[PDB]
């Protein structure tokens, strides 16, 4: 009935923590659905799951308001997620990183970085090999 | 106070045009299983503003080989005639109460035909000129059919007054009375407004600001046509002491008719030019003439001639 | 076997003629199309809320390239140039020399991502599983140069995506 | 869902409400709380002119009656 | 899905067919994204004897 | 978007059509000559990019015929199943884009959601949503992941309703009938001789189909009907395409029921690469992997012409091998080339919209037209 | 400064409109065009971002070069780019548009559309995923957000 739908909408309003939270999730995420929290990474992203939605909308992420040195309250990217939560969100597996932590290595990055194109941290190519032919340096002593 | 009334008639029409663009996009998306604009604002209630700002702060491309006089006059004429056709419409009281309001609408539409021809001839391009000529032919043919239908309908009204139309439709609906005329009127309004399945012109030279003028004029014409159809065939009950009920009912009917316009555009394919031309002269015009004869004969043979006053 | 799709003469009896005439005068099929479109309008949209929601993928997905390391930290590539031999687009350039400790290791390893066709032949031909196609697909750049990866960029990609790449390889290494 | 189209339709309805309501309110305000007289014919115009003359305040809507004649 | 009963009746009547049976959206009827490890079979030439390549 | 058309009109009629093809020519044949046999597979993958796996299958059949080897039965069944899936994709694209050119767009969006689901199937089986490069000479690259057949079955269950919804909007629509009926009529003899194949022949009424006359893979072990037109116009061709979609659904059901077990590539390490575990534990396997991925297998000298019933008609490969590991010559016969050549014949006595409808019903891919 | 504040706010307002309302002209030349149709499909729905499905060259602000640009086709691309009214942006989608792709060494292929038109965004892939193209479009939007036309003009 319409009454049930209105009650569900009011519950969604109350589920986000009042009015300010509802408005925040409406304006910076364009969706006000509520789902069970699965976990949170070290950057502030919150990952939610709701299996009642159809496939492709049953898992989502609310991005943090500040990642690394960039203010990401409005400017949110798809590259801001760490690799393990990236795999979980893209549904290559059914196991969240909290349940199945990734294997730890001494060379794996501890801090994740998003796309740095258009920024001073952007990648610039260069040749990684040494010079091929060495020239002959003339003697420093005059002959006459 | 009359200038205040004029502004209250004008500005809400433009706002309704912008939000009609928004509503059309969202309705088409939901019919096509998409979502439509829901990102720019809350549920997408900033897309018309963003589009207007971009089109205003977009560079124009006025051709060097073009008549500047016509290039400026055509959008001005189109917008002025789009806004003018709202002053005789009663809702429930017209801004300008005219004894002959219907003929004013016909004359305004006939003059509004000139905008397409002038815009086509201003570009000094052969292909745009040919497209404009085809559009002019389609518009004038469906103008003939609209005029005959509107003459047929008003024979049960007694005059050319839309207030008298309301008084006539106080009891029952002209759509109940003359539904075949309603069908042909709706199709002819679609063809006149050049909406699908009759968008042959869009199926170009103007850009940026002047393009927005034509867009607003076309959408205002669409809204005006839907409002006129709602008044003519879906007459609401008018209470002199609480006029707001009639206004609410009329606005709801106009919105329903415009939504039906969008629905038809989403649903149907496009006619060919010769196919739609044969649609009128060989299918609509004979039936229109027959129904005109029938509606002339009906009041006489049933002793139900409407009062002149 | 075969069948006819448009060979069916309509009946000419008065009932059928009247039905067809009513269909012509009263737009029955057009009303049917309107009803179908209205039903689709009242159905639920199939749009995901990108970038907060992502489309499903598979462990076999091919995206940004990366170079892996051993658990000991030594890089897996042994400078064998099967990459360069098997690359259809010739997007891989490899130069090698003996390392300071005598190992067979690369000194130049460049992949032109604007020339690569993302076909996945390089990770099939690797005898040591060094070069892989990572799951990342959101590495768009604002300049042409940034898409000319080198050994440092590929090693950084491998270190950055090592966990997810290792998980995908573990999940899909029995089919290879 | 499909109810997300309502806010745009609501704004359109609010915009289209303004013309008729404003016209009715202005007509009632400029005529002493009564509907504007419809002078479609010369007889009606003569009636309006006579009403204005008998009112004498140069307003046709100021109506006078039995208390005015006697 | 999650539509109201009146909406379901309206969409079924407008389309003319029962749309609840055939849904365009996938609701938990698809396979799990994580599957048990496989064990692929070997071909006919995985023989330790009488498998000379000159005969095949 | 890469078509240039020079049209001479008489008022409203079209008196001359001249297609100026060549805006998407890339020297694919010469590049294939410069590549090896394994490195030339993506070139066929990118020829007709709505029938990617069909082109892969045609090239694989040509190379296997030259090599005188035979794929395993499971590989053949997988190839047939994915060829039918690709046929569904191509027919959806053709019909929906034909409607999109002529007006209607809602069926385009619906059937493109269906195409998105089929692309999900493609990505699951190969890792690439469009250009799988999955069918290779000797079988297929990898075995099907567990649980893929169940999802294919679900998709096949929920597709006949989609076809019915598509037909509700176009089949009996009077506007669609006006736009497509008695336009682009071609007789059987003219169609043949101009060099027509597939849907054009079936619409004109010729009872010809490669899948039944010259079976390949395991197409002779399935039952399906071949639609036949009567008037040879756009409407008949559209009906034939819809019925072909239904028949491909039937074939997909049969393949799902009768998928066999076994290996997915020929057990010949001198042609098909050995498994990674064998390569990392066996010296012969390592040598064969090295040689196959560096030099490539040699093909005996000869010349072959192998044609398959791609969704757009007869797609053929004329492959000439000089005994090396790289093809000496590779001619690609695309069905759209002859159709676009015959466009001028079909456009006589019509208008611009009719020309658009004729192009749409010819279903031209300029990638395969130009190569 | 009040003038600095006003020009900054006006720049933010103008950039917001251009960022939110994008009307791209799709130059679909090859297989990369199919992924654009799938981005416009219901699942991703490029329309919901304010990116109109299609537009004419006169009313377009973004040109998406998606496909192999050949020598016989380059002049037409340059002509339509010239006909586009400023401000105009270019998104090169796919390997063929970015560099040469599979056809880099061909005699009849332009090795990168950046040899013909100035490209603003490069999207890598063959073909790029619909999500990849959507990410490229959003990156273009965020790049527009950093434009400072009025700030530069006021400091001239
Ligand atoms: C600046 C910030 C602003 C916002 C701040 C924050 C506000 C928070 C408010 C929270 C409480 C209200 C929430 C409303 C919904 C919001 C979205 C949401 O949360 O959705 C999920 C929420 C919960 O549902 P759910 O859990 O997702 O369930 C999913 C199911 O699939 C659902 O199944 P279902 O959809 O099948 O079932 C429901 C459906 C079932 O329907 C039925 O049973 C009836 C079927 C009727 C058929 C015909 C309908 C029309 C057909 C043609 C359409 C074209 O019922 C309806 O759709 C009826 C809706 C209620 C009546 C609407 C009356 C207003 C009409 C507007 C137009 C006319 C205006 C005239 C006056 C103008 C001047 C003011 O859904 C609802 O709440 C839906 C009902 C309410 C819809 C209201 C829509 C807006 C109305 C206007 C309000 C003002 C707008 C802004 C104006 C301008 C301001 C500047
Ligand atoms: C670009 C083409 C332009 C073409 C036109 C150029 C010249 C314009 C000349 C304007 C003449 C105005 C005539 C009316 C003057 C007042 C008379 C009066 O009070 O009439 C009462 C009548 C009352 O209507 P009635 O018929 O009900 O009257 C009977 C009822 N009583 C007696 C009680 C009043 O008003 C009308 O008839 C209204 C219709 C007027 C039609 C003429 C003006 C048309 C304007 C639109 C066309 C031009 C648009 C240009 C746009 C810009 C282009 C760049
Ligand atoms: C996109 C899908 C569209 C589906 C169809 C939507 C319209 C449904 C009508 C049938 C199809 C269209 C036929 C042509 C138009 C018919 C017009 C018609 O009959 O309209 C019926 C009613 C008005 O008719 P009515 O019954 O109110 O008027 C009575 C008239 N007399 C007194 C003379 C008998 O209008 C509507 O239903 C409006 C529909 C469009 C607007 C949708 C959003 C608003 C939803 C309802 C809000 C209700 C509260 C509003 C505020 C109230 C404050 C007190
Ligand atoms: C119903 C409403 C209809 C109208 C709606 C639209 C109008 C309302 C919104 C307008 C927003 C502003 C848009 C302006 C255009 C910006 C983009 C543009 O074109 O940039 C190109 C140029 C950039 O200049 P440029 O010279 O650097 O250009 C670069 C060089 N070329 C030309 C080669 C590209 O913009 C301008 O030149 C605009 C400058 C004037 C506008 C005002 C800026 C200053 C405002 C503050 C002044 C001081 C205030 C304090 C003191 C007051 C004292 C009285
Ligand atoms: C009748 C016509 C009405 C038209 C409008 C009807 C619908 C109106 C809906 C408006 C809902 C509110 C929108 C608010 C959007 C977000 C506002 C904010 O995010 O933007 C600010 C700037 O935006 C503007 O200031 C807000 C404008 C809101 C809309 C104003 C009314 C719309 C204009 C109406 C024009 C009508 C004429 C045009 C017709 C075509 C920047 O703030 P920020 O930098 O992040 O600060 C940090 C964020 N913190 C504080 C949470 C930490
Ligand atoms: C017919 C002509 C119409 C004229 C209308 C004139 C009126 C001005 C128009 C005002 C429209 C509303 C203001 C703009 C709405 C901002 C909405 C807000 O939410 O945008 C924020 C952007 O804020 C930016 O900081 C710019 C703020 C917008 C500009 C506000 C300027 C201040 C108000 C206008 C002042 C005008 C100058 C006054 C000088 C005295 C964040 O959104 P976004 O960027 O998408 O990032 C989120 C991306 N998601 C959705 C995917 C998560
Ligand atoms: C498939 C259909 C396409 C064929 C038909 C399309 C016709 C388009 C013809 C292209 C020729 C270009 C000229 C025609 C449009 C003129 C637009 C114009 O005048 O723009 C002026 C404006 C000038 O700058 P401003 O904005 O005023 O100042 C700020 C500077 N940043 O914009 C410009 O920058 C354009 C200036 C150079 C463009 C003109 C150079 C080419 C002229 C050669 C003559 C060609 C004429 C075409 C003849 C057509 C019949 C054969
Ligand atoms: C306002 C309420 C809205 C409710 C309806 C929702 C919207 C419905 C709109 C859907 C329509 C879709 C757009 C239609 C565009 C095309 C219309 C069309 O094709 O009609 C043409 C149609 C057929 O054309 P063809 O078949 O192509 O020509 C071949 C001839 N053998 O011709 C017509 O004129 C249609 C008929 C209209 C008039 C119908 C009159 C029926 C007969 C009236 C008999 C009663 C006489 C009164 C005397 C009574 C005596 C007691
Ligand atoms: C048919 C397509 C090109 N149109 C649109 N999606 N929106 C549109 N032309 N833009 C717009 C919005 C508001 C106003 Cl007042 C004037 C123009
Ligand atoms: C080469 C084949 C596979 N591709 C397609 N571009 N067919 C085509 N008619 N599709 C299409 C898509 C959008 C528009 Cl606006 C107009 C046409
Ligand atoms: S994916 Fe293919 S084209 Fe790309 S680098 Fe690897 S082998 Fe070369
Ligand atoms: S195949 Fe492996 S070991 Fe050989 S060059 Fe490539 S990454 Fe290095
Ligand atoms: S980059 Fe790949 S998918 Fe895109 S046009 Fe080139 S070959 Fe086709």
């Amino acid at each position: 009935e319409l009454v049930q739908v209105l009650r569900r909408g009011l519950q969604q309003v109350s589920g986000h923590g009042g009015l300010r939270g509802y408005l925040r999730v409406l304006f910076r995420a364009n969706d006000v659905r509520v789902g069970t929290l699965v976990g949170e990474d070290k950057y502030g992203n919150k990952y939610y799951e709701d299996n009642k939605q159809f496939f492709g909308r049953h898992r989502w992420v609310i991005y943090t308001t500040e990642m690394n040195g960039r203010d990401t309250f409005w400017d949110v990217d798809g590259s801001m997620v760490p690799p393990e939560w990236h795999r979980w969100l893209h549904c290559m597996t059914d196991d969240p990183p909290t349940t199945k932590p990734p294997t730890a290595r001494k060379y794996i990055w501890t801090n994740h970085k998003f796309n740095v194109s258009g920024t001073p941290q952007q990648y610039v190519p260069y040749s990684t090999t040494r010079k091929k032919i060495q020239e002959w340096v003339p003697p420093s002593t005059p002959y006459k | 106070m009359f200038m205040i009334n004029i502004l209250s008639l004008i500005i809400p029409i433009l706002l309704a045009v912008a939000f009609l663009t928004l509503v059309e996009r969202k309705v088409l998306g939901y019919m096509q299983l998409r979502k439509g604009p829901n990102v720019v604002g809350p549920y997408g209630l900033l897309q018309p503003i963003a589009d207007a700002l971009k089109l205003f702060t977009k560079e124009p491309l006025r051709p060097a080989t073009s008549s500047i006089s016509m290039f400026i006059i055509a959008p001005i004429l189109a917008l002025s005639l789009a806004l003018t056709m709202w002053v005789p419409l009663p809702m429930p009281y017209p801004l300008i109460n005219m004894n002959l309001g219907v003929l004013f609408m016909l004359a305004m539409s006939s003059l509004a035909v000139y905008s397409i021809l002038w815009s086509g001839w201003a570009s000094n391009s052969k292909y745009a000129l040919i497209g404009a000529l085809r559009a002019v032919a389609q518009t004038i043919s469906y103008e003939v059919t609209l005029a005959i239908i509107l003459l047929s309908v008003l024979l049960m009204n007694g005059s050319y007054t839309l207030s008298t139309l309301i008084t006539t439709q106080e009891h029952i609906w002209m759509i109940f009375t003359s539904w075949p005329l309603a069908m042909m009127w709706f199709i002819s309004t679609l063809a006149e407004t050049n909406r699908a399945p009759f968008d042959l012109t869009e199926g170009v030279e103007y850009a940026a600001g002047p393009f927005a003028m034509f867009f607003m004029a076309e959408y205002a014409n669409i809204i005006m046509m839907n409002a006129f159809t709602a008044i003519l065939f879906l007459g609401a009950s008018h209470d002199p002491h609480t006029p707001e009920l009639y206004t609410i009912n009329f606005v709801l009917k106009t919105l329903a008719l415009t939504i039906t316009f969008l629905w038809i555009r989403a649903s149907y394919p496009r006619f060919r030019y010769d196919q739609l031309m044969h649609l009128l002269w060989k299918s609509f015009l004979p039936l229109t003439l027959a129904l005109c004869m029938w509606h002339i004969s009906l009041p006489i043979m049933t002793a139900s001639i409407p009062p002149q006053s | 076997t075969y069948k006819f799709v448009n060979m069916r003469e309509p009946s000419m009896d008065m009932k059928s003629v009247t039905d067809r005439a009513a269909q012509t005068l009263l737009w029955t099929e057009l009303v049917r199309g309107l009803g179908m479109t209205l039903s689709y309008l009242f159905r639920e949209p199939a749009t995901i809320n990108y970038p907060f929601e992502k489309g499903p993928l598979s462990p076999r997905f091919r995206g940004e390239h990366a170079l892996r390391r051993y658990p000991s930290g030594e890089e897996r590539c042994i400078a064998c140039k099967l990459c360069e031999a098997v690359c259809p687009a010739q997007a891989i350039t490899i130069e090698a020399e003996p390392r300071a400790d005598g190992s067979r290791r690369t000194t130049r390893y460049d992949i032109d991502m604007t020339k690569c066709i993302y076909c996945g032949f390089c990770q099939e031909a690797c005898p040591v599983d060094a070069i892989v196609e990572g799951p990342n697909f959101e590495f768009s750049t604002e300049t042409h140069e940034e898409l000319l990866y080198n050994k440092e960029k590929l090693l950084n990609n491998g270190d950055k995506w090592e966990a997810e790449i290792a998980a995908n390889i573990q999940a899909d290494y029995l089919y290879r | 869902m499909w109810f997300e189209i309502l806010p745009g339709i609501a704004v359109m309805a609010a915009c289209l409400f303004i013309p008729g309501m404003a016209t009715a309110h202005i007509h009632k305000f400029t005529n002493g709380g009564k509907e504007k007289r419809v002078a479609h014919f010369s007889y009606q115009w003569n009636l309006m002119e006579r009403d204005r003359c008998i009112s004498g305040v140069n307003r046709y809507h100021v109506t006078k009656g039995l208390e005015n004649i006697d | 899905a999650s539509a109201t009963r009146v909406i379901q009746l309206l969409r079924n009547w407008a389309s003319g067919r029962d749309l609840q049976a055939k849904l365009q959206l996938r609701y938990q009827e698809i396979s799990k994204r994580t599957q048990p490890p496989p064990k692929l079979p070997v071909g006919p030439s995985h023989k330790l004897s009488n498998n000379y390549y000159c005969t095949r | 978007g890469v078509l240039r058309l020079v049209m001479e009109l008489s008022g409203e009629m079209v008196r001359k059509c001249d297609p100026h093809i060549g805006l998407l020519h890339r020297g694919t044949e010469k590049l294939i000559e410069y590549k090896t046999y394994l490195q030339a597979l993506p070139y066929f993958d990118r020829l007709d990019y709505v029938s990617m796996m069909c082109n892969e299958q045609a090239y694989s059949l040509a190379v296997e015929k030259l090599l005188n080897i035979q794929p395993p039965p499971r590989a053949q069944w997988i190839r047939v199943l994915f060829g039918e899936i690709t046929r569904l994709l191509n027919h959806i694209m053709a019909v929906t884009t034909h409607a999109l050119d002529i007006g209607a767009m809602t069926p385009f969006f619906w059937m493109f959601e269906e195409r998105e689901k089929m692309f999900e199937f493609y990505e699951r089986v190969s890792g690439a949503r469009m250009h799988a490069a999955y069918i290779r000479p000797g079988g297929v690259h990898q075995d099907l992941p567990l649980g893929l057949l169940d999802d294919i079955y679900e998709f096949s269950k929920n597709f006949s309703f989609r076809i019915d919804e598509l037909e509700e909007m176009l089949t009996n629509n009077r506007i669609w009938r006006n736009r497509t009926v008695d336009i682009g009529v071609v007789t059987a003899e003219d169609a043949l001789n101009y060099g027509f194949s597939g849907v054009m022949l079936r619409g004109s009424g010729i009872q010809w189909d490669l899948r039944k006359t010259q079976p390949y893979d395991v197409y002779d072990q399935v039952e399906f009907d071949v639609p036949i037109g009567s008037r040879g116009d756009c409407y008949d061709r559209y009906l034939c395409r819809v019925e072909e979609m239904r028949q491909s659904l039937r074939i997909i059901s049969q393949c799902l029921n009768k998928m066999p077990p076994g290996e997915i590539k020929v057990d010949d390490a001198k042609v098909s690469p050995p498994k990674r575990a064998e390569m990392k534990t066996s010296m012969e396997s390592l040598i064969h992997h090295f040689k196959l991925y560096t030099e490539g297998y040699q093909v005996p000298p000869g010349a072959t012409y192998t044609a398959i019933e791609a969704p757009k008609g007869e797609f053929g490969v004329y492959l000439v091998s000089d005994g090396s590991s790289r093809p000496y010559r590779c001619k690609i016969k695309a069905p759209g080339f002859a159709h676009l050549a015959g466009l001028d014949k079909m456009s006589k006595g019509h208008m611009l919209a009719d020309v658009v409808a004729i192009i749409g019903t010819q279903d031209i891919v300029f990638g395969e037209v130009d190569r | 400064s009040r003038g600095e504040y006003v020009v900054a706010k006006l720049d933010d307002l103008v950039n917001w409109a251009r960022r939110s309302s994008l009307w791209p002209m799709t130059f679909g030349l090859a297989c990369c065009a199919v992924e654009m149709m799938h981005m416009a499909a219901p699942r991703y729905d490029m329309d919901r971002f304010g990116v109109v499905f299609r537009a004419s060259p006169r009313q377009s602000d973004v040109m998406i070069v998606a496909g192999t640009l050949t020598n016989k086709m380059a002049p037409a691309l340059r002509k339509v780019y010239d006909q586009m009214p400023e401000p105009r942006y270019v998104v090169s989608m796919g390997s063929c548009a970015n560099g040469g792709g599979y056809y880099h060494y061909s005699y009849s292929v332009v090795r990168g559309c950046d040899r013909i038109v100035p490209v603003d965004i490069y999207v890598p892939g063959c073909p790029p995923t619909a999500e990849a193209l959507l990410y490229g479009i959003l990156q273009l939007q965020r790049k527009i957000k950093r434009e400072k036309r009025l700030r530069i003009w006021y400091r001239r």
